[PDB]
RNA sequence: GUCCAAAUACUUGACACAUGCUAAUCGAACGUUUAAUUUUGGCUCUUAAUUAAAAGUGGUGUACAGGUGAGUAUAAUAUUUUUUCGCUUAACUUAAAGUGAAGGCAAAUCCUUCAUAUUGCAAAAGGAUAUCUAUAUCCGCUUUAAGAGGAUGAGAAAAGUUUCAGAGAUAGGUAGUUGUUAAGGUCAUGGCUUAACAAGCCAAUAAUUCUCUUAGUCGAAGCUGAAAAGGCUGAUCGACCACAUUGGGAAUGAAAAAAUCC
RNA sequence: GAGUGCGUGCAAUAAGUUUGCUUUUCUGUUAUAAGUAAGUAGACAUAUAGGUUUAGAUGUUAUAAUAGGAUCCUUCGUAUG
């Protein structure tokens, strides 16, 4: 959020919740994508390596 | 940036025999060879197929052997094009209109397609300029009444 | 382990607590001999005493656990309660030379708002002042201009169970039509003829 | 909800004609549903209406509605109201305003901003202050909003005069002091009295109507006329209680009212410019009207507050009085002989009657 | 509305839950989009352990669950708690200290 | 015929059904009534309110879940693999901007319209809670950009697959129908659409059409064989199709995907 | 001779419904007309006052053209013969 990039504190209790939840979904997507990408690469290599 | 060129991808080449010709402009029925596998009998059966091949310059007579390529879409029922002639029928190959190369045929599409977009951008701009002049004329008659009525008040306050 | 919370002025005894949560739970008021038996007895012990059906028992265990956490219902904060009745009054202030902040406070029935200290002048939560002299809030009956009271009414804090209006959506037509046939009989046969 | 508007008490024949015209063509149609009301004002249904006129059950016998030419048949609402208003010389003649203004509220008739100020004057100069206060309290039906700064200034003026009439007698003053508080609470709490026009008038004065020095001086006038009489335990408790309000309001008005600022300088210079808000004060005839009681208030309050041992308040109140008295005297030398302004001030401040 | 929830499988008095990714308005046990993991409510006991401790066996694909949570998947109360223990999300309920 | 646990339990008349139940929920969307309680005014009548119940108006959900197998005889705008793409104003995530003005109903976040919303088309709705001796939040609403999802576009091209019930009759079928030129339309392709000519296209062993009989379809799903692209069934499980007394129909909505509605 | 949950032709037909050489009607813009009803503007004067007076810039009413949506009829259309 714009208010989060400017270093402003949460407006109220609920704002703190949304900030934490949204951040939990940000780190869950990064690790999810990068985590799943390594699986694919590790899997494709096995097929190609074992097929060659 | 605004023009979408054709794929221009080469495909497989099939050798067939022209069955019919001269019935419709730039089109001949070629008979190619195929094979279908019967899973129950574990036996291959001859599965010949007949397609409508696009003859651009009408340089094919019924009876000659040709080489056709798929993926060239010219009509609803036509998806094949003539690559070249293997063996002529009746007259030599040198006595018929030359078969345009696939590059030449593709260039016609791009040129024709590119020209089409040039017409649209002109029609769109003209239609927009033809509609902005009618919307600016309403402002004229509307702006004069306002200025003619608003200045009347301004003059009665000095 | 089962910590007991001290009674609050608005809820001095058990009969009051069981009366506020309604759901006809005041039948087992005599089961609990003391105030600590309500917060010490367990499920199994509430089943032998006769607290039934299971809906009323689980509902009591919930409000019980909800009382220990200080999640009181309307009127819980009240400190100046008298025999189950409290009085609300408007406390005017001066937030600016042209405004006025009115707060619904709870003071003794006899004393006046301006005759109380900050510690003895509680601000009841959930009650607001609309206009210059109207106290608006659930279960706030007016006594005078700027004075209202909260009588301890059965089902004060209860969570009403949704009741089907007329047989429900599926059966609404049948109950209405079937009841319309029992009305035209009294009008015509029992009374008309 | 409410009973249908009706006028059944008319002393003169002209009054009835003016009301019956407005009633049967501007007020009665408002009781119709939306669909049937879009037919009376159409020509395509003129022939059909003649055969089957619309009906509405109004206190028994249904009514009848035929074609009404919107441009010609419709009457001028402002004119008729004026005619009907001028021809009112009886208690029952003014009892129709509650119904009249109620009908115009149903018809969404934007009435003149100054109309509310006029009805208060004519109705109060005949002895019917209650009829006006009853409509102000019943603002949900009549639509007698206290939008204009003048209307509230005209209402409080008569309220004081009715108490000042009988030499500020305790029975009426006690009742009169309740009417002012009834209004100050309405302007503040009630929302029906708030409109765009009032927001513009508050932004020009920088004082809300409930905290306006001009209106707060009326409550300090009656409060000062109560402590004077007494300053029997039950009555002695009231006196001591009225001295607290006096010192409280006396200290609340001095804060708002700046130092040495009269009526024509209290508000911003941009308030007196526009004629739709706070321009009546400019005329000398109207300034002395609302400057008589407010002036005597400070003089009468400075005295009592001085007997109790309040130096600061005494000088403060006298400061405003000195600045208002000077401005008042100025307008007294310009008001034409015979105007109500010169008379009222002469009878109140001059103590001549 | 993608939801991380439990599909109950097992026999009478033998519950065995199956963590799935399915649309909200669908049958509980219908074939879901993905099967993240499994959950066993009844706590077990280590074979050669006389201390008396108990544990719950949960096979969960953290990597796959994280992606779905990042695109708007709404885990239920039961699953939210399980994810909290692993540290993916914050607890939805906490014990009152006072 | 002693006991216990698990799992199965109208396979037939989609025959007719007593009784109670299977879809409701929000008062922090909205006012109406009735009661008490406190107030005005006039001397019980009458204003303005608070509160609590009872019916509603609204929003969302009854498009999920659960039930049945009557009808239904298929190769089709059906289906994979790769390449290339399109749409998606409801809900779910992330963020930004905007949330003003009237009328109608008893009132409304219900109807109708208006101002503004990069240029010009084109929006919205208000409610609630705190602080001070107006300010700041909370739940919403509208629009915009993306992610996810989708029941989405006839998506397209290339190369493939799909054991298609049984019996009997039928040699023609196709009229934007097949192709060319030109133009529009489309992300693109395609008579997708139109104009103008040409007389083509599919099929011959039944393409096409017709009648009868029978049937919900499928899966190591169930049973069975040593095995066969095995055979049978089509209960419980999962997927798909159809139906809700029979027949004939439309709207709403992002989408009929209803035990709704006519 | 009896029956028929079957197909089909014709007549008929509820809900619904294609089309417009239909029958009314609402709204939207565009162009005019009016200023009496309303609403929005400006000018002058009055004083227990708030009256006189002109004006269309938004908007209101009227007509015309034009776009769209409901109605009426038309066509198709269960039952039924
Ligand atoms: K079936
Ligand atoms: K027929
Ligand atoms: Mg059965
Ligand atoms: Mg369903
Ligand atoms: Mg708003
Ligand atoms: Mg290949
Ligand atoms: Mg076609
Ligand atoms: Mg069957
Ligand atoms: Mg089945
Ligand atoms: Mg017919
Ligand atoms: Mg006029
Ligand atoms: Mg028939």
């Amino acid at each position: 959020s714009a208010a989060e990039l400017a270093g402003l504190p949460p407006k109220s209790k609920q704002e703190s919740w949304r900030r934490k939840m949204a951040e939990a979904r940000r780190q869950s997507l990064e690790a999810g994508l990068q985590g799943l990408w390594q699986r694919k690469v590790k899997r494709d290599q096995k097929q190609a390596k074992e097929s060659k | 940036a605004a023009a979408t060129k054709v794929s221009r991808k080469m495909f497989r080449e099939l050798h067939g025999v022209v069955v019919t010709s001269g019935l419709i402009d730039k089109t001949v029925k070629v008979r190619v060879g195929g094979q279908k596998f019967n899973k129950f009998l574990q036996k291959h059966f001859d599965d010949p197929k007949q397609y409508l091949v696009h003859d651009p310059n009408n340089s094919l007579r019924a009876g000659d052997v040709v080489a056709i390529m798929p993926g060239f879409i010219t009509s609803k029922s036509k998806r094949h094009v003539v690559k070249h002639i293997i063996a002529p029928a009746g007259t030599p190959i040198e006595e018929r209109p030359p078969i345009p190369s696939l590059d030449e045929l593709w260039d016609a599409k791009d040129a024709a397609k590119a020209a089409k977009k040039e017409r649209k951008v002109l029609r769109e701009k003209m239609q927009a300029a033809e509609e902005a002049i009618e919307l600016a004329e309403r402002m004229a008659r509307h702006a004069v009444r306002e200025i003619a009525m608003r200045e009347k008040i301004i003059s009665l306050q000095k | 382990l089962p910590l007991i919370p001290k009674p609050t002025p608005f809820v001095p005894d058990v009969p009051t607590f069981l009366t506020l949560i309604g759901r006809d739970l005041k039948q087992h008021a005599d089961k609990f001999p003391t105030w600590e038996a309500l917060f010490t007895l367990t499920t199994d012990q509430l089943r032998e005493l006769g607290v039934e059906p299971p809906r009323a028992r689980r509902y009591l265990l919930r409000w019980r656990q909800r009382f220990r956490e200080g999640k009181f219902g309307i009127g819980g904060d009240l400190k100046h309660v008298e025999n189950g009745v409290a009085y609300l009054k408007i406390h005017e202030k001066e937030a600016s030379p042209t405004r006025t902040s009115r707060r619904v406070v709870n003071v003794p029935a006899n004393q006046h708002v301006e005759e109380v200290s900050e510690g003895e002048r509680v601000k009841v939560k959930g009650y607001k002042v609309k206009g210059v002299s109207t106290i608006v809030g659930p279960y706030a009956l007016p006594v005078q201009k700027g004075v209202a009271k909260l009588a301890v009414t059965e089902g004060m804090w209860e969570d009403k169970r949704g009741h089907k209006v007329d047989g429900g959506e599926r059966r609404r037509a049948e109950v209405r039509f079937k009841r319309g046939v029992a009305e035209r009989k009294a009008l015509r046969e029992k009374m008309g003829f | 909800t409410y009973p249908v508007v009706s006028f059944n008490k008319t002393s003169s024949p002209e009054l009835k004609e003016a009301l019956e015209t407005l009633r049967e063509k501007v007020i009665l149609p408002t009781y119709l549903p939306p669909e049937l009301r879009q037919k009376i004002f159409n020509k395509k249904y003129e022939k059909e209406l003649a055969h089957d006129p619309v009906t509405i059950q109004i206190d028994g016998q249904p009514q009848r509605f035929s074609y009404i030419n919107m441009l010609t048949d419709m009457p001028n609402t402002p004119k008729n109201i004026r005619a009907a208003l001028l021809s009112m010389k009886n208690g029952g003649d003014f009892a129709n305003l509650s119904g009249l203004l109620e009908g115009m509220h149903r018809a969404n008739r934007k009435l003149p901003y100054w109309l509310s100020a006029q009805i208060v004057r004519k109705a109060c100069k005949a002895g019917h202050l209650q009829l006006i206060l009853n409509m102000v309290r019943d603002v949900k039906r009549t639509g007698f909003t206290l939008e204009r700064h003048e209307t509230v200034n005209e209402l409080l003026f008569w309220i004081q005069r009715f108490a000042w009439k009988s030499d500020y007698s305790e029975p009426e003053t006690r009742k009169a002091l309740r009417e002012v508080q009834e209004i100050l609470d309405a302007l503040e709490g009630d929302e029906r009295h708030m409109s765009k026009d009032r927001k513009r008038q508050q932004a020009l004065t920088r004082f809300p109507y409930h905290r306006d020095p001009q209106f707060l001086a009326a409550r300090l006038n009656l409060t000062a006329e109560l402590a004077a009489r007494r300053a029997t335990s039950e009555q002695q408790l009231n006196s001591a209680n009225d001295v607290k309000n006096l010192v409280k309001y006396a200290e609340q008005l001095v804060r708002l009212w700046p130092a040495d600022k009269a009526l024509l300088d209290m508000y911003t210079d941009e308030a007196y410019v526009a004629r739709v808000d706070l321009r009546y004060l400019i005329k000398p005839q109207v300034h002395l009207r609302y400057a008589s009681f407010t002036l005597q208030a400070l003089k009468n309050a400075a005295k009592i507050v001085g007997q109790l041992g309040h130096g600061p308040l005494a000088a403060q109140l006298i400061n405003r009085a000195a600045a208002v008295e000077a401005e008042s005297q100025l307008a007294y030398a310009k008001v034409d002989d015979g105007m109500a302004g010169q008379k009222i001030y002469e009878m109140v401040v001059g103590g001549k009657k | 509305v993608l939801k991380l929830r439990l599909a109950r499988f097992g026999r009478t008095n033998a519950p065995f839950y199956n963590i799935v990714v399915a649309h909200a308005r669908t049958a509980r046990n219908s074939k879901p989009l993905e099967v993240i993991g499994t959950y066993d409510p009844v706590p077990k006991k280590d074979t050669y352990d006389t201390t008396g401790k108990l544990h719950k066996d949960i096979k969960l694909d953290v990597t796959r669950a994280k992606y779905w949570i990042g695109v708007g998947a709404q885990p239920t109360d039961t699953v939210w708690r399980l994810l909290s223990l692993v540290g993916i999300l914050d607890p939805k309920y906490k014990k009152p200290q006072p």
